[PDB]
């Protein structure tokens, strides 16, 4: 699936209940200089003893984001790895008149993480046997004058307290910055039903920026949770280096 | 225990400071010398535009 | 050559933060704990959930439930470890429980 | 099999063959110094030995310990000269003494020697005619008022070297500057104490993160800036 570079991605299974998930990224590394990359591929990274494909081309595990970098002088660094953040916390409700926007305009930014949520998601009835809400809000980047939407999320859940969640966008443009969170479900208008949304924060990341020139790193970033509390132990069935061989 | 090790091959994850980086020649299944290792909270949403939280 | 002495204590420049990072590995406080007194089970009950922050190398957790006496003080109810990111606490007396 | 011509293994094998001259070059083109070449006979009209068109000039020089083995340690010449009139004395001041310059023997029958080191002339005269070996100098072994002493060694040598080469580090990098894995043309910044310079001679890398910034170059750094906090 390359030489050089590679992507992997083996998708994640939906959740059912909401529910935080752990993540575990790992960047190692292998040999030196230019090498020829995995054997088969995604069939090649074994996590724990298995290979997160199974051999007839089933995924094994789920949450696999192996992003191979080979030893070649002129390389990128991994995306999706942090080495910073900074946040800042604006934790205001979000209404369908009023929506927020902070202008972040920045200087060294590379990914933006929003943190929204919902205050409680009950829909009270009578007597009892409360039900899910089913809320939808959206993120939109500035994009020079057209408020494109970055991201369109829907929640549904019960819950009775507060619930946040998480969401990284990256290719920023640059920054005379104006991000927006806006809601698209009406209002509470009856007391029985609490769909109440909320903006806790936002979180600047600078991410990783050295491409380390002549290493063969891997970096796995799998969800952790499948696995127990023992530790991962990756390994990996790769070819070799890349030789000067006679013509 | 018993079990014997040679000076070509490596499958467990060592530790990877002052410990050369290593070299490999051809095929083998590796260990590796572990760069970074970081466990937090993952972010929902995997690409795109749709994003549902549950269902 | 003793002109050797004044070239050996000229050490280089160090980056700095010789605290150690100001860190020490040492975790950051959990985020976002949040605890659900639910009753639609029949009997009451206590969910509360959390979320890791970025540590190093991987993660456990030490939760200590104690309740408030009737002086003000503190009676220590109960302790754990754990790995998963939820608990839940069952046939809990009456009380202002801390978490 | 050595790569050696028809007419000297024609010489070799007659009962009475000419004298085989032994020629000596010293080359300390790359440790900063000259070509020096030597021999430990002049001619019959008493001039330095013309080989090849070249004068080795005449000086007291004999080695030994040469041999072609495998089995055990690499071997190691010895290559004694005068040092009278403080010649080799001269160079062992100014070329660090000579460690690390290239010593090139040359085996040449005397019949195929240059025409100009006879009265009557050579018509046998081959300039083709040698057997070459080159060698190292590792150490000027002695060197007193009488005459110099040095060790050879062969190029390859792998006595201080290890495998493989390059170490893990934070806070550190282990490129050469401005070499090609450090990638950096730049202009002066900074000499290795981050102190900021236009000077083209004060602008070294102090191989720390923050010289790395300097040059805006921190993509290229040779650290690993996360191994710190898990070797603990
Ligand atoms: S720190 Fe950066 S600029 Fe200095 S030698 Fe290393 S790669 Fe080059």
């Amino acid at each position: 699936m390359g030489k050089g570079s590679s992507k992997g991605h083996t998708p994640r299974e939906a959740k059912d209940n909401l529910k935080s998930t752990q993540l575990l990224s790992v960047i190692d590394a292998i040999s030196e200089g230019p090498i020829e990359g995995p054997v088969d591929g995604l069939k090649s990274v074994l996590l724990n003893s298995t290979p997160v494909l199974d051999t007839e081309g089933n995924t094994n595990i789920s949450g696999v984001t192996v992003v191979f970098r080979a030893g070649e002088q002129e390389q990128t660094p991994p995306e999706g790895f942090e080495s910073s953040g900074s946040e800042t916390v604006l934790g205001t409700e979000v209404k369908y008149d009023t929506p927020i926007t902070r202008t972040i305009t920045s200087a060294n930014i590379d990914r933006l993480r929003f943190t929204f949520g919902v205050q409680a998601l009950v829909e009270t009835t009578s007597k009892g046997d409360r039900n899910p809400s089913e809320v939808r809000l959206l993120v939109q980047i500035q994009r020079n004058g057209g408020w494109v939407t970055e991201k369109d999320i829907t929640i549904k859940g019960k819950t009775t307290s507060q619930y946040l969640a998480s969401v990284v966008m990256g290719n920023l443009p640059p920054r005379p910055f104006n991000i927006r969170m806006r809601r698209m479900t009406p209002d509470s208008t009856t007391d029985q039903l609490q769909n109440k949304t909320l903006w806790s924060s936002y979180t600047e990341i600078i991410d990783v920026k050295q491409c380390y020139p002549n290493t063969a790193l891997v970096g796995v970033q799998v969800d952790s949770e499948q696995f127990g509390s023992q530790q991962v132990s990756r390994n990996y069935h790769l070819r070799g280096r890349i030789l000067q061989v006679p013509s | 225990n018993g079990k014997q090790n040679t000076y070509f091959s490596s499958l467990d994850n060592m530790v990877a400071q002052g410990n050369v980086l290593p070299v490999l020649y051809g095929e083998m299944r590796v260990g590796s010398r572990v760069v970074s290792q970081e466990i937090s909270t993952a972010d929902e949403g995997d690409g795109g535009q749709v994003v549902v939280i549950g269902r | 050559v003793p002109e050797k002495e004044a070239i050996v204590d000229n050490g280089a420049h160090f980056d700095g933060e010789q605290s150690g990072t100001v860190n020490g590995v040492t975790p950051p406080a959990v985020q976002h704990l949040t605890a659900e007194v639910t009753a639609d089970s029949g009997e009451y009950q206590v969910l509360a959930r959390w979320d890791t922050p970025k540590v190093v190398k991987g993660v456990s957790f030490l939760l200590r439930l104690t309740v408030t006496a009737d002086d003000g003080s503190e009676r220590l109810v109960s302790t754990a470890r754990t790995t998963e990111t939820t608990y839940r606490f069952t046939q809990l007396a009456l009380g202002n429980y801390r978490l | 099999m050595q790569d050696i011509r028809q007419e000297t293994l024609n010489e070799c094998t007659r009962a009475e063959q000419s004298a085989s001259v032994v020629l000596w070059e010293i080359d300390l083109t790359e440790v900063g110094g000259e070509r020096y070449f030597f021999c430990n006979e002049q001619n019959e009209k008493g001039e330095p030995v013309t080989w090849q068109g070249r004068q080795y000039q005449p000086y007291p020089i004999q080695g030994s310990g040469f041999e072609l083995n495998g089995k055990g340690t690499s071997t190691r010449p010895t290559l004694t000269v005068s040092n009278l009139y403080g010649m080799v004395t001269g160079m062992a001041e100014d070329m660090q003494s000579l460690v690390g310059g290239t010593v090139v023997r040359r085996k040449v029958y005397a019949r195929f020697l240059d025409a100009v080191n006879f009265v009557n002339g050579n018509s046998y005269a081959d300039p083709e005619q040698e057997v070459i070996s080159r060698w190292r100098i590792e150490q000027c072994s002695e060197l007193s008022a009488v005459s110099a002493s040095f060790v050879l060694s062969t190029p390859t040598e792998t006595d201080g070297a290890v495998f493989p080469g390059r170490i893990m580090l934070a806070n550190t990098c282990t490129w050469t500057y401005r070499g090609d894995e450090c990638g950096y043309s730049g202009p002066a910044v900074a000499d290795e104490y981050d102190q900021p310079t236009s000077d083209i001679t004060k602008d070294k890398c102090s191989k720390c993160l923050s010289g790395c910034k300097f040059r805006n170059n921190v993509g290229n750094f040779g650290g690993f800036l996360s191994i710190n906090k898990l070797s603990q």
